């Protein structure tokens, strides 16, 4: 599973049966427990 | 639920960008919904048809969602019209329009600040605790017809007075708040009473 | 009923949801229209069975008990000039025929009784000769005017309503 | 009724405020009762040509209307959303 | 094929979804143009000139 | 997250009740005077 984002360290509890982690939108948030968070972007 | 027009844009907005973001995620007959496992996986000419697939969603999924923006913003836009008229004529004045500044004569108007619109608390004037009278076209005194200026000729059991349309306020029958044009004898539901001369 | 449709729709995504939401929301919208134009009023008002307004005639407009679906005879020609599967559904309208020429009936009741005080409270009887009076007052046009002209000006309006009925009879 | 059929609400005979609109002058509200909605308070005003009614009071209403000005502006970077 | 047909008679339904909300909203416009010709000429004399 | 963004309204909140606060303001203190002139 490739991506770009920022890693970060997560407060959230997975569980041991539990690798990936997908917000609203179905989308990549947390991969093992490391959070993904896109870095900075926005329009100018 | 005393602003259900604004809770109900907020809640249509709210449901279109939802909307559009579960869209963002269709898989539009290609392989995967997430581009980059494309690009991770397949060859170029494949994964180069594939994107074409999910741009053609993807637009398409926009374009419709451009569309119902559009609609709605000229909805909002008609309806920021009305708001900004009742702004200029019930609150920086006095309105004669019918029930354009809240039901019954319309007296005034207070604006309020609201987090997506406007609020106009109407002030009117409401009639009520009504009363029976009898009422007669003009008076029949002279042999002349006498008109009221302003009012109405009423009368309780056996007096006539005359008085205001919007309030009970009876006066006596008199030159000054009458008006005399032609004879009693073309004028239809006509009396006879006497007429005071101060 | 394909089932090859719903397998390939499933991964095309939620188009068909959007359409009914904003087919469901056009139908509501199409309802407090019609809720808001004829539902001006909260009482439905009765012309008493006697008919002395000064020598206007109201029975052309005002519904008669011959029951033509409620409605009176320039309504009755409006109805009958207008001429009017694979998924397609015509949702009946909240407020029927009837319903809506009640509406207007009442409407039509507090014009002619109360004129213009029913619709800022409740209805205040006064003699249509007074109203008109009272109209002409507001165009500014004294009250002798009519109470000398009164005849003719109920004839008049007698002639208007007879010239509009038969402009929607024979005139398309 | 001519909308279609209902299962689960029991018909009455009165003539009640419209709570949920089922179409076709039908409406349901809470058992759950389906009746046809009322147009409002039946009454018959006296008309008479000698007749008036004058107010011998008045009221002063406040009533509340509530306007949308704007919505939320949202922008949609096409380039970012289609391809990201 | 059948993918073929299904673009095809959602575009067209897509068509026809916009061209009645573009219908609904002027039929909008005119029940309040309609309301306030009742509320301001029915219920009250109009002063406004034609 | 994916390139939708919110613009912030060029009237703030506080700017807009100050408008209300003005217009209620000149409405009592004035009547509709103030809507035609000074
Ligand atoms: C007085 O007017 C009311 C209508 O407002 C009517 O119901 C009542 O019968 C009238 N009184 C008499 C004695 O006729
Ligand atoms: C009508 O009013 C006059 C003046 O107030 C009074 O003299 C008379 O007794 C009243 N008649 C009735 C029937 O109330
Ligand atoms: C009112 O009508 C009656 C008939 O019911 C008539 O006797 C009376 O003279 C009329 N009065 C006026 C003022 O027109
Ligand atoms: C009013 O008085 C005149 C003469 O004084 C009389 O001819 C006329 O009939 C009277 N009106 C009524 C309604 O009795
Ligand atoms: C009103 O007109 C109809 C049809 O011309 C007629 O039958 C009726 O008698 C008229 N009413 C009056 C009060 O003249
Ligand atoms: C039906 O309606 C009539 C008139 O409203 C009423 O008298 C009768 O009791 C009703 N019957 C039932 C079973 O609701
Ligand atoms: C009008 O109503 C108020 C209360 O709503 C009452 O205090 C007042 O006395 C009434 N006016 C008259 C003339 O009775």
């Amino acid at each position: 599973l490739t991506g770009t984002g920022v890693l970060t360290e997560s407060n959230k509890k997975f569980l041991p049966f539990q690798q990936f982690g997908r917000d609203i939108a179905d989308t990549t948030d947390a991969v093992r427990i490391l959070d993904i968070t896109p870095c900075s972007f926005g329009g100018v | 639920s005393a602003l259900g027009k604004l809770q109900d844009v907020v809640n249509q907005n709210a449901q279109a960008l939802n909307t559009l973001v579960k869209q963002l995620s269709s898989n539009f007959g290609a392989i995967s919904s997430v581009l980059n496992d494309i690009l991770s996986r397949l060859d170029p000419p494949e994964a180069e048809v594939q994107i074409d697939r999910l741009i053609t969603g993807r637009l398409q999924s926009l374009q419709t969602y451009v569309t119902q923006q559009l609609i709605r913003a000229a909805e909002i836009r008609a309806s920021a019209n009305l708001a900004a008229t009742k702004m200029s004529e019930c609150v920086l004045g006095q309105s004669k329009r019918v029930d354009f500044c809240g039901k019954g004569y319309h007296l005034m108007s207070f604006p309020q600040s609201a987090p997506h619109g406007v609020v106009f608390l109407h002030v009117t004037y409401v009639p009520a605790q009504e009363k029976n009278f009898t009422t007669a076209p003009a008076i029949c005194h002279d042999g002349k017809a006498h008109f009221p200026r302003e009012g109405v000729f009423v009368s309780n059991g056996t007096h006539w007075f005359v008085t205001q349309r919007n309030f009970y306020e009876p006066q006596i029958i008199t030159t000054d708040n009458t008006f005399v044009s032609g004879n009693c004898d073309v004028v239809i539901g006509i009396v006879n009473n006497t007429v005071y001369d101060p | 009923d394909s089932t090859e449709c719903s397998n390939l729709l499933l991964q095309y995504g939620s188009f068909c949801t959007q359409l009914n939401r904003a087919l469901t929301g056009i139908a509501v919208e199409q309802d407090k229209n019609t809720q808001e134009v004829f539902a001006q009023v909260k009482q439905i008002y009765k012309t008493p069975p006697i008919k002395d307004f000064g020598g206007f005639n109201f029975s052309q407009i005002l519904p008669d008990p011959s029951k033509p679906s409620k409605r009176s005879f320039i309504e009755d020609l409006l109805f009958n000039k207008v001429t009017l599967f694979n998924g397609l559904t015509v949702l009946p309208p909240l407020l029927t025929d009837e319903m809506i020429a009640q509406y207007t009936s009442a409407l039509l009741a507090g014009t002619i009784t109360s004129g213009w005080t029913f619709g800022a409270g409740a209805a205040l009887q006064i003699p249509f000769a007074m109203q008109m009076a009272y109209r002409f007052n507001g165009i500014g046009v004294t009250q002798n005017v009519l109470y000398e002209n009164q005849k003719l000006i109920a004839n008049q309006f007698n002639s208007a309503i007879g010239k509009i009925q038969d402009s929607l009879s024979s005139t398309a | 009724t001519r909308a279609g059929c209902l299962i689960g609400a029991e018909h009455v005979n009165n003539s009640y405020e419209c709570d949920i609109p089922i179409g076709a002058g039908i409406c349901a509200s809470y058992s759950i009762i389906a009746y046809t909605m009322s147009l409002g308070a039946e009454n018959s005003v006296a008309y008479s040509n000698n007749s008036i009614a004058i107010p011998t009071n008045f009221t002063i209403s406040v009533t509340t209307e509530i306007l949308p000005v704007s919505m939320t502006k949202t922008s949609v970077d096409c380039t970012m959303y289609i391809c990201g």
